[PDB]
């Protein structure tokens, strides 16, 4: 055999993985959260990108808190030995470290605790990608003219917006993170690593949108999309 | 254009 480098995640295994969807369009009156317009648009799109990705896609509407977390505890007990990698793509109302159910709030950290890499053996090792349209918190973007491994090791979360802010839906064409990650995903998913696809991501969200209102507190806004990334390799979805 |  010839000289081997290991600088990429193996993303040949029979399959690419499972693409878990949650989209949270309709919340319990009691908890005074507004519907989220245009998260439809957000989840087909998803579907239809992923699937292109040969990712078994599922979509799930409308969870409660107690529903997420018993989704992604029974995902997490899945045999994934023959999968690449793992998805999942939050669409809901945030605040920083949060994601609502239906009927109130969710940890983040509980649910991606189940694929830590102690806890998900059959993960380990592979690139958990954890995609979030929610808000985190209530900041506005005025712009400006122009041998172990860690357990937290191999995630990567491609949150929509930056610390502490509100992310942008359009109720009519879906929320700008998605439709742009999309986009690029589409463009770019059999030619650039994944981290250039989210930096492109980065571009087209700060460059090509802004936020039209009638109250001027929320008029005229811009946003930034936030990469964490805690993976050890770089991931390309091709092979 | 609305917040989440």
């Amino acid at each position: 055999s010839g000289i081997s480098l290991d600088n990429s995640y193996k993303m040949d295994y029979p399959e690419m993985g499972l693409c878990i969807i949650i989209n949270n369009k309709n919340f319990h009156k009691s908890t005074g959260m507004t519907s989220r317009s245009g998260t439809d648009v957000d989840a087909a799109n998803l579907r239809e990108t992923f699937r292109n990705l040969k990712y078994e896609v599922r979509n799930k509407n409308d969870l409660t808190r107690e529903e997420i977390v018993e989704l992604m505890r029974d995902v997490s007990k899945e045999d994934h030995s023959k999968r690449s990698s793992f998805v999942c793509v939050l669409l809901s109302h945030g605040e920083e470290g949060i994601i609502f159910g239906t009927n109130g709030p969710v940890d983040l950290k509980k649910i991606t605790n189940f694929f830590r890499g102690d806890r998900c053996r059959s993960l380990t090792g592979k690139p958990k990608l954890f995609i979030i349209q929610a808000c985190r918190g209530t900041e506005l973007d005025c712009g400006i003219e122009t041998h172990k491994i860690p357990v937290e090791a191999d995630f990567l979360y491609a949150c929509s917006t930056a610390p502490g802010y509100y992310s942008w839906r359009n109720s009519k064409d879906g929320s700008w993170f998605i439709q742009s990650l999309c986009a690029m995903l589409k463009q770019y998913a059999d030619k650039l690593e994944f981290m250039h696809i989210l930096t492109r991501v980065n571009r087209k969200v700060a460059t090509e949108f802004e936020s039209f209102s009638f109250d001027a507190t929320f008029h005229a806004k811009k946003q930034i999309p936030c990469i964490v990334s805690m993976l050890t390799k770089e991931l390309y979805f091709y092979h | 254009d609305e917040v989440d």
